[PDB]
RNA sequence: UGCCUGGCGGCCGUAGCGCGGUGGUCCCACCUGACCCCAUGCCGAACUCAGAAGUGAAACGCCGUAGCGCCGAUGGUAGUGUGGGGUCUCCCCAUGCGAGAGUAGGGAACUGCCAGGCA
RNA sequence: UCCUCCUAAAGAGUAACGGAGGAGCACGAAGGUUGGCUAAUCCUGGUCGGACAUCAGGAGGUUAGUGCAAUGGCAUAAGCC
RNA sequence: GGUUCUCCCCGAAAGCUAUUUAGGUAGCGCCUCGUGAAUUCAUCUCCGGGGGUAGAGCACUGUUUCGGCCGAUGCAAACUGCGAAUACCGGAGAAUGUUAUCACGGGAGACACACGGCGGGUGCUAACGUCCGUCGUGAAGAGGGAAACAACCCAGACCGCCAGCUAAGGUCCCAAAGUCAUGGUUAAGUGGGAAACGAUGUGGGAAGGCGUCGGCCUGCGCGGAAGA
């Protein structure tokens, strides 16, 4: 399906475990990285989970 | 015989309500009979305005959304706990 | 209370033959007529049943319920279980008394040869 | 004017218990034994053989049943 | 293949509670007596022996009564996970999940197999 | 030394001489199994009995009980001839 | 108390069960290295779960009150005819994670943690008092902001360049940036000290009164309001 752009905004230093394991699944490293990813239902749960800090290119 | 004025819901949800009662706007739902249920916006000015009439429990209400005319009761009402402030409503159509 | 504290009386061997699962022989009983069953663990159908009502076995019989009637169902329950590879069904009382008709029905079909 | 016991269900819906495996430890009789289902002397459930948990309302008095069925 | 009756399973208040009518074709029901197989913690109370000789009393199958009872929406309400804010004891903001009760609606259940009477 | 519900934030666990007592017994029958039976509670009738020393017609179906202080589930009674 | 040369990688805890024990003894929990093994394990979506916590209700166990124990209205830690979010167990699934998962062996290290956020107990529902379950920092994390300050906010420092951008915090100078605009509030330096009472101080808002006279709510100040 199409693909989207998912950039971290914010550092997870103070997150709980379960947003630091969000986002190694989702590969971000460092603040400002920004990786393509497939839409699908998963994917957007977890992007629904941690999108305090993440932005998609919708 | 008098006439209503409300707005088609397009969200649903605690947020769009919190959302309708910041710019004082309330949702409220009409049903009865087979048909689907409709759920509108009102104005909270409007309607404290016309529940100051006695003759609201004893008039048959009718809205016009969109060119349409519907007859309507009211079947129930929700009120604050201690602010006199309208937040929903039940309707049956009659 | 009489047909309720039957019933109630049977589930008890009613619920125990369901855990091992195996094909039960049932008997209800009535003045007038004799019924046998032959209920699959399921529960939900009949292998093979047989009534003193009907003239097949009826025309021989003087009454439809009596203890040569009884035995004569037993009979035919016992030929049609062989004929038919029941495999050693087990049977339940129905919350009677093993002493009169019922024993007389046992007795009629364990006489064909079966292992019940 | 002592030592807690371990309580609640081990084992839930969906878990391949094998046989011997006890289902649930309760105090009472918070559960009844269904099919493959077996009852200790201490009011406890235990698994006769492999299969899949599942648990159900049945009867009257709407009674909760726990069964094993083939996986 | 249609109506009625009895049994074997699922469903377990959309199957229940109260009221009126109908059921003896078949089936089911009251069992009279039992000194005989059987027995009463007294009682043939239950069970077992002979049916239409006596009837549908009570029980039970069906129709209606929505009177009581049940489920049951959309919607709203109370709450909460996550990040932030405030006057920080408590509340609010963006987002997700979402109470109970009641309203619309329903139903006097339905369904699979076997035996018998009327067609 | 050990049990009984909470605080203990709907898996388990999770505090301070915490709030609470009980057992350190008993039945060798109060154990096993077959048949049948199964209320409590209240109204109405009995010489007194009125509900309360016993019996039968009802309201109601697990409110009595299950050896124990307390606790859960128990009418398929896990009771009772 | 001391334990002396350098570099690379990995990288905890101050917790859980017993003690004629409370400073210790055993193991488990946490760490490192070597070998072996499954999409093993984490995240998120869907499916099957017991919930009896929040919410509600008095049908179940209790409690105050109403007409004279009967019926009802509200309430509950040893209350649920109902019932969340959230946590947890199993099955299936696109994708990422240097297998981050588990098994064995050697080596250890630690065994008075503090504070803060979230929901409670205790405490006089006075206390920057006390103990719990979870997450974060420090312990072992440099750096920026608030005046210094560790429990506050942003942010995990391989090294170097007289490069740009940004998070929190700011744009009158000290000290780098708006003496920027839009519609207002304040007359008291309130800002820059703190709650309970009252008020001819003021802007705004919904309703009164037979041109008329007054009531209610909201934002900012005042006497209580005092640190050597």
């Amino acid at each position: 399906a199409k693909t989207i752009k998912i950039t971290q905004t914010r550092s997870a230093i103070g997150r709980l475990p379960k947003h630091k394991a969000t986002l190694l699944g989702l590969g971000l490293r460092r603040i400002g990285h920004t990786v393509e990813r497939e839409d699908t239902p998963a994917i957007r749960g977890m992007i629904n989970a941690v999108s305090f800090m993440v932005k998609v290119e919708e | 015989m008098f006439t209503i004025n409300a707005e088609v819901r397009k969200e649903q949800g605690k947020g769009a309500s919190r959302r309708l009662r910041a710019a004082n706007k309330f949702p409220a739902i009409i049903y009865g009979g087979k048909e689907a249920p409709l759920a509108i916006e009102l104005d909270h000015d409007k309607v404290m305005n016309m529940q100051a009439k006695a003759e609201f429990y004893s008039e048959v209400l009718t809205i016009v959304v969109d060119g349409k005319e519907i007859k309507v009761k009211a079947q129930d009402v929700q009120r604050h706990p201690y602010k006199p402030k309208l937040q929903h409503i039940d309707f049956v159509r009659a | 209370d009489k047909k309720s504290a039957r019933i109630r009386r049977a589930t008890r061997a009613r619920r125990k033959l369901q855990e091992l699962g195996a094909t039960r022989l049932v008997v209800h009983r009535t003045p007038r007529h004799i019924y046998a069953q032959v209920i699959a663990p399921n529960g939900s159908e009949v292998l093979v049943a047989a009534s003193t009502v009907e003239k097949a076995i009826a025309e021989q019989l003087k009454y439809t319920g009596n203890k040569d009637a009884a035995a004569a169902v037993g009979k035919a329950v016992a030929e049609r279980a062989l004929e038919k590879g029941i495999k050693d069904v087990s049977f339940d009382r129905s919350g009677f008394q093993y002493h009169g008709r019922v024993q007389a029905l046992a007795d009629a079909a364990r006489e064909a040869g079966l292992q019940f | 004017t002592s030592e807690a016991k371990r309580l609640g269900v081990k084992r839930f819906g969906g878990e391949s218990v094998l046989a011997g495996s006890i289902i649930v430890r309760q105090r009472g009789t918070k559960f009844h034994a269904g099919a493959n289902v077996g009852c200790g002397r201490d009011h406890t459930l235990f698994a006769k053989a492999d299969g899949k948990v599942k648990f159900e309302v049945k009867g009257p008095k709407n009674r909760k049943f726990i069964s094993i069925e083939a996986e």
